[PDB]
């Protein structure tokens, strides 16, 4: 998994070399922001049902033919709105996973790798989990460099779906 | 590979979990005592060197068979492969400690080195040898007071004096 | 010329992407140490010329025969005198050059791509160098992490040497 | 490429001379606005989607015959080829804005881009407006006073403002 | 551009051989099914405007919000309507190129190259063109192999946005 | 690969014979037939998003623990291989319905696809089951007797369901 | 073995794509053409044994050396006029194999790759050969498409030997 | 490259526009004509091994000087290249023949190659003269109206004499 | 690999000792013997066509089931393999007798022909009669005395020999 | 043109390196050899045409039908019989040129280096130069090494024509 | 590349002639003389080492400006390419030693080389200038009396130099 | 191992070809400079332990300091004498090897391949020996070519170490 740390690893690896005092400066930095990204994944994860139901419900306002329309892709009965809560409690709980690491290591694997091709296949429209992920953002209720870490995450995941 | 955090994180996505506040609070104090893992990456890489020449010259000493003619160690061309064998376990070793976990080790070095040595008729016995040698050297220099704050670094140094037994372990 | 700056955008120009929050943590790992860099370079800077003298002065004891032997690579003479402080003084330059630039990339492109076959065809001893550096690193009178900035570099110039 | 570090370094190694007390004044003083710098690559990293979007919206607008049939934006993949210039001239702008130095963006990007265009029939001088309406934009986006603490970044704004500049005059 | 005429000589060139007897029973299968391909063209093209009128609406009923919510990319004013009209419109010119030339060449160049970078991009939904497509197919009023070359073209559009 | 014609060439060879009467008869029937099977290649072509879609959307439903977190076809990029390898599988027996042969389904395809997966973890009973759904909507599509000169097509529709359990015999 | 079907399919499968409209125009192309590959392949099948007495005969007399000069290569004796023979009904045998391929995979695989080793090592004249090709097209009896199919072959086994 | 229904759809994209009823009736005449074409090929890719090889006897025999020693042709070497080039310039032409367009000979074989030709000292004037004694073999052997429908291909042989002619003037 | 000398070199290094004067005399007596080397390596390389042309015909008429309709020497393509086959293993038979030493032939030869042979069905037994057809031929071709200074040839036959009974004995 | 000398450059500057004693122990074994090769090369340049008219004739007297047969490629005429002996000229002379420069440089570039696709080309018989050859070896008169010399380059066109 | 053979048979293969008695009387003359060559050969290439860094390092005192800090020569990457490009020199000289001709040195080494240092900004000047160092010791070297059979190397030394100023005219 | 016959060979071997004339005078070459090697290897093994006690001592005295200064790497105990003295014959070993051999082979694979890493690691000064190197070649004793063998692979090995 690609973290700062191997990623570090992994150049000094390449050029079949020792740790260099740039990549230690690198690893620094992560632990240096780690404070800021702890914060936020310890507030998106305890506010994380609020959260997700909060977001799906503002996914369903903003695109309410998704509870309308008969069809698999749709939210129209039990069924869809248990895979659309499902979805958007995944982005979140990658995301924490990425503030944790450090860096976008989970989302790039766990979730955004193939997410192209899942949303064409399924005619999942990337601009639901815009929404979600806007809602999101507007609510966790951060400040400082906590919501900067945190925002910085969303932002990335709103840019793989744009 | 793996570092501390990934590890934590595979785990948990593997059950579908967010993490819990006490594994949050653990990785929250792998980052309050990463200086100290950076100050033993740093004083293990900065001493390379010395540490793969005193460690092999110690061990050609104590078994000259590698060093004569017909040896395993002998030709320069067989000389200098086996003090970069040497050198890339202490790297390695270097890159776990920086991880906190082993993976890169056991990955990237590890495995398949002992049918590697078969192959070859390198003495992995030795190797294991060399490489014992190499872990008191760098835990010495890791654990060494001068001109570094005072502290506590004996989980650290119980740490990287795995990585060396794992080596030495895979090829002995 | 690589930095820490140039590493981060040279590994997202290669993979053809934005520059990730990875690389900004990377990079204000480099703003977190460089006080300590700038404090070893300004120590360094300041006592060059003494630490020079100094250096030069503890090779001809441990290595007599640099004053003695007759050779274009030995120091018997004004002439030879002077290029080992020059060399001397090119070491502790490059030094600093590295500590205000965050890494090695001064150290390998000005002075270690190439220094072996120079070493070897001027028929230039390493040791010689290593007990220059050994001098610089025992009084260049700096304390705490700007000594560990000065030592790393230190350090890294020994082991091409070694 | 050069960073603000690397180019007085280089510029003093021509030179075989030691930084200047008033040299490694103005480094630090590169450092000290290091985090201001930091957030003006983060804010347009994270909105680059929309910079390219809006502007190539409204550079179509402005020109229709861009996206007629026959035009140099007709068809999906001339306008994907369109799209991805905007977002890579904005990519080599974010590079330079990190490095506080406008090298990257003139080696690896800028450099022999006329001729590409003048060679394929590109209309350089709409790509020069779509870009300057992505440097309006980015700008708006970094002076932004919500969600940072309040200070001055207007010498920072200037050198984003000026490596757009930059990028729009080598192809206008 | 690929044709199967084109294509047959590509594939000998690639072999730095004459053109073999393969690709002449290639190059006459084209001219054997042509006459059906033609057909189709004509009739697609002589009813273009009612066709693309048709399947714009057709996408209107299926998908309402298309010509009421708010934003560049849907069709509630009369600029989105004729970006709408006018993609419908593109669709189905490109078809009669790719019948008319014998292959997805042109709708593979023209058309299809890009198509999920600009759809992702501009936010459009390819459930959208699909519906468009499928009033195409149900309204062409083709018959026999003349209907099977249209809908062979029309699906390959479809399968190209699922 | 071989198509029908060449497999009987390629035997005929073999014993040095020319083909005999029945062996041309027979082969004139295969023509005789071709253009039902150009029929049953486009009509599986034309419709194959939706036959994989829906077979997997159908696997998935049957058997939950694939998608669970932990499960074999969870995360985005183990979906988009599963759901490749079931359009591979797909391809590949339109291409051996064109050719009246299995040879390169068998050989480009389904050889050494169980080790594949036993190396990886893929359950391979459960690409069967998704592989029998294709089977099924791709036969149903087949037949269906709207659009197109009615007529028997039991024997190419047996041919075609027998590549599909090719398939997976070679996985189950 | 290449055929037409055979080159379809590797030309969708190099591309990693499910055939293309133009890849089955190429196979009812082969279809259309295999009435007049097969009445060549019948022809030439039922006068096998006449034709091929008939064209070693034809390079007897318009060699006439090859049946006085002495060695392994010619046909003096016994041995030497069963290899002829052999020889030439190997090359109608694989002709009609052509035919019913529908294309020269069969020549390919089966003759002609190796051909120019084999005559060099064995001192055969490939004139002989053109010869015994030269009288099957004029004895062959076909008219119409079926001749040219069966002289398309022929022509293309004598371009092999030229 | 082109053929002329590539040629017709390419400029009528450019210009945004359906293909017009006359145009429609154009292609389905080129169709029409179709098997003609097929004829032409075949029956100068059948003769190809005489064409050249006849085309290049005249040659030396009326250019003595292209196979005396120190002559281009001389040595088997560059005698293989000549002729090489002879039926490669063939080969061209009868894509062109199939394509119903000259684009293919233009840009894969004559596009350049006087260039190539001044650089190694070729004398391209006497490839033009072989070409055009190509030209007359290939249209005789075309135009044979011994064991074919009786027709009308005077258009077509002014097409290929008009390929021919483009080949010769390239390097002439 | 080793040649005459190589041999003596490497043994004596692995047991780190100087050459002894016999050795050396061995040595040169190889030296001494080397023109007549040279006269059976220019002999079996100036007769290799006719060699393999001979021993193949020969192998072929005794075996007739390796040229009959599915046999493995049918088509020209496996008889140029074959041929091909017979050539490589006089060609390595050839550089041993250069060398002195079958290093070469069994390194670059020999060691895995079995299993490749089992592998693709060769008929190993049949390959080692036509060696030993090859070996017979070319001993006579050495032993010549017409057009060569007369002497004592039977040590470098006997070892030549030696070589093709090596790589009959790798495939039988 | 590779010569013993050349190829013994083109060795040492593919492996980037100065000339090795195995090289220049490689160009003394071209001088020593050279004698006998001079002394070949001088025999056959001084009868060269009573070797070229009498290869010519045994060429006639092995394959008698190439006096008789009508056809570009044999040598019933005036024309023929000058190409011929041209031919077995340009073998003579090359083989000369194969002796002086030491290897068969010359025989690889001008005359084998094409000579398969030639004689395919124009139907000529590599059993008629084989026959040329063995009359120039049976009647150079040459002796003792020089006469190996002659053999050697002969039997090497020979192979090539084989 | 040509040595001193094949520039005379290159010369007669264009005139299509046999050698004439003198040309083969100055041949035999170049390989009586050619013991000489090889120890010229053996000669300069025995001391390369010492004749590249004595020339480098009397070059470096006359310009001490190549050395100073921003000169050509200085930093050790410099330097090194510099002590390569004299060896590079002295190596092509080496090679139209032996082969007695000078296209070797001309088309792998000297053609463009010129343009090279003009791109790069190599002083071409004192590139000649080093050469002509080495031309002077490697002469000296060459001619050295002592420990070889007396005799006259005076055009064989006049040949040697007429290589080394062929490089320097190449850059000067 | 390199040799003038493996490297003629292995020459062979990549072009796929049998061995040419120029190789068998390469080869040769070899045969007739073997005496001189054979001389120069046999006085050369009758002398070793003379010629390596004076080498040795030819250190010693050029560079007193190295039985004089502390250090593994020096000769100021008896380990350090034996560990020179040892060096020293591996020296004049590998090189008869590379004179019985015919070319530096030995000297490459046993000695020469990882030198500088060996040397540099070790703290082992090229200098040192390269003057037992020209101790050596100072008082073999040989003349005429066999002085000129010896000399040429010692001039080897000193280049190497320069
Ligand atoms: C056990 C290994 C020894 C030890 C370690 C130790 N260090 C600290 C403090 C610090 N170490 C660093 C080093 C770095 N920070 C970076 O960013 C980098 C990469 C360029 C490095 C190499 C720093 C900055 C500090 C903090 C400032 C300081 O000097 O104190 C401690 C105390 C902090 C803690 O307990 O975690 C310790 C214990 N101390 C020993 O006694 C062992 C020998
Ligand atoms: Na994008």
């Amino acid at each position: 998994m690609k973290t700062p740390i191997t990623e570090a690893i992994a150049a000094a690896d390449t050029q079949g070399r020792f740790l260099s005092n740039t990549e230690l400066q690198a690893v620094n930095g992560r632990f240096e922001r780690a404070a800021a990204s702890m914060e936020a994944a310890r507030a998106l994860t305890n506010n994380a049902q609020q959260l997700i139901d909060g977001a799906a419900n503002a996914v369903y306002q903003k695109f309410p033919y998704t509870t309308q329309m008969q069809g698999a892709n749709f939210a129209s009965d039990s069924r869809g709105k248990s895979k659309c809560a499902r979805d958007i409690g995944y982005y979140l709980r990658i995301i924490t996973y990425s503030l944790v690491a450090g860096g976008t290591g989970p989302l790039d694997e766990y979730l955004i790798a193939g997410l192209d091709e899942i949303n064409r296949t399924f005619d999942l429209s990337p601009s639901w989990y815009v929404e979600a992920l806007k809602y999101i953002k507007a609510n966790h209720g951060l400040s400082g460099q906590a919501a900067n870490e945190a925002n910085t995450y969303i932002d990335y995941a709103i840019n793989a779906l744009s | 590979m793996l570092d501390a955090f990934a590890k934590v994180v595979s785990q948990a996505d593997t059950k579908g979990e967010f993490l819990s506040s006490a594994q949050l609070d653990a990785l929250s104090n792998v980052v309050k005592d990463g200086s100290k893992r950076l100050d033993a990456v740093n004083r293990m890489t900065s001493n390379a060197s010395t540490i793969v020449a005193n460690a092999a010259r110690s061990l050609f000493e104590e078994q000259p068979q590698l060093i004569q003619p017909g040896g395993n160690a002998y030709t320069n061309r067989r000389m200098a492969a086996c003090l970069r064998d040497m050198e890339i376990i202490l790297r390695y070793v270097t890159y776990a400690t920086l991880a906190g976990d082993s993976s890169v080790l056991d990955d990237r070095c590890l495995n398949g080195l002992r049918e590697t040595y078969q192959a070859l008729g390198v003495p992995g016995g030795s190797v294991a040898a060399g490489v014992a040698k190499m872990k008191d050297a760098a835990i010495a220099i890791v654990n060494d007071p001068n001109g570094i704050t005072k502290g506590d670094c004996s989980a650290l140094v119980s740490e990287i004096a795995s990585y060396f037994d794992r080596a030495a372990a895979a090829v002995a």
